[PDB]
DNA sequence: CCTGCATCCGTGAGTCGAG
DNA sequence: TATAATGGGAGCTGTCACGGATGCAGG
């Protein structure tokens, strides 16, 4: 997306998106939990082991 | 050791933003506010309430305090009630909660990132009656105002828009707090204008101007009397501890008498006055006594009236010794 | 580690008068 | 309320002698 509508990138047809040339790489020590539908916690919440994400 | 050096150290801990990061943070903030408006449209709560709950959750458990704007007391109990009413919303609605959260986080990061600008702006305002750190703090308030009011759409670098608010707040502070006797900001503007004008006139005249010349360069409505009164109101008080002499010996306040408390001779003046008035009232008949003392208020503190008046005129011309009390 | 000596920091440094 | 601006600045220098605490090298 972008400021002006004519600067936006819209997909022509079906395809897969790859990300190249990042401005920087951020290494964070964290555990990544992928989900599917709905997340029960929000950003900033604090979680002990065993809490449902 | 040195507070300023410590603040400058704590400021050098946060690295400066790259343009992409600036834009990103600003965007997250704006979209966060929009998301808060959205959640207000959904839940039906106060936008301020929701905002302060989101902020409460972002900052931490350390900071929860009653806000003067809110209609309710904000305790962690209530922030948990509201948080539970926000989390229980449908998914597509629950999205805006996350948006708002990351919005607040982005706001914190954005304010913390630009803090050096406030220093570099406030360093020009030194010696105007406010301390360096105070100027820095008010400038910080300006910076926060800037963050909340900033629009990244205009493609202007944040420093541009922020600088204006920083100068605004710093100047507001200098105008507000720098005088022991508080003078309203517009009147301060008037005074400063008068001073600059006088400096100009004296610069061109090779001497200090009179009140009339200042009145001339001031324009319409301005005369000598107004200039004099304005300079009179611009006078700052002097300290009682102002040192008198070369040594540490005495203070300027030791030479000032107390004009309030009656000296023993004044209490004795009231005493002797009430006494002499009581004793020379022997003329009084009882009715005229109570009524004329009610006339002059000698009882509760607040035709026969005329006869008592006349009798008092009679006894005034008598002893001729009460003149002393009359100054 | 417990004792002893070197070092730093804070605290004092006459009275009254006159300015 | 909008070009962009992103870590301060002065310093006060020729006393003297003490108690108490604090710290470091040495037995
Ligand atoms: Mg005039």
């Amino acid at each position: 997306a972008a400021i002006d509508p004519e600067e936006e990138v819209i997909a022509e047809a079906e395809g897969v998106v790859h990300l190249h040339e990042p401005a920087s790489i951020l290494v964070v020590k964290a555990r990544v939990y992928p989900f599917e539908d709905d997340v029960e916690v929000s950003t900033g919440d604090r979680v002990a082991p065993g809490d449902v994400l | 050791s040195d507070p300023v050096r410590q603040y400058l150290h704590e400021i050098g801990q946060v690295p400066l933003l790259t343009l992409e990061e600036e834009v990103e943070l600003a965007r997250k903030v704006e979209e966060g506010m929009e998301a808060i408006k959205k959640l207000s449209e959904i839940t039906g709560l106060d936008p301020d309430l929701i905002r302060e709950v989101v902020r409460a959750k972002i900052l931490g458990s350390a900071r929860v305090r009653h806000i003067p704007g809110l209609k309710e007391t904000l305790d962690p109990k209530t922030v948990e009630e509201i948080d539970q009413k926000l989390k229980s919303l449908p998914k597509e609605h629950k999205r805006y909660l996350h948006i708002a959260r990351e919005g607040e986080a982005a706001r914190q990061h954005l304010i913390e990132a630009n803090l050096r600008l406030v220093v570099s702006i406030a360093k020009k305002y030194t010696g105007r009656g406010l301390s360096f750190l105070d100027l820095i703090q008010e400038g910080n308030q300006g910076l926060i105002r800037a963050v909340e009011k900033f629009e990244y759409k205009r493609r202007f670098k944040f420093s541009t828009y922020a600088t204006w608010w920083i100068r605004q707040a710093i100047n507001r502070a200098i105008a507000d707090q720098a005088r022991t006797i508080r003078i309203p900001v517009h009147m301060v503007e008037t005074i400063n204008k008068l001073s600059r004008t006088a400096r100009q006139l004296q610069q061109e005249l090779g001497r200090e101007p009179t009140y009339e010349e200042i009145a001339e360069a001031m324009g319409p409505g301005w005369d000598a009397k107004r200039v004099e009164e304005t300079l009179k109101i611009a006078q700052e008080p002097v300290s009682l501890e102002t040192p008198i002499g070369d040594e540490k010996d005495s203070f300027y306040g030791d030479f000032i008498p107390d004009e309030h408390l009656p000296s023993p001779v004044d209490a004795a003046t009231q005493s002797l006055l009430s006494e002499e008035l009581e004793k020379a009232l022997s003329k009084l008949s009882e009715r005229e006594a109570m009524v004329l003392k009610l006339r002059k208020g000698l009882i509760d503190g607040r035709q026969i009236e005329n006869k008592a008046l006349r009798k008092l005129k009679y006894h005034e011309s008598r002893t001729r010794k009460l003149r002393d009390f009359l100054d």
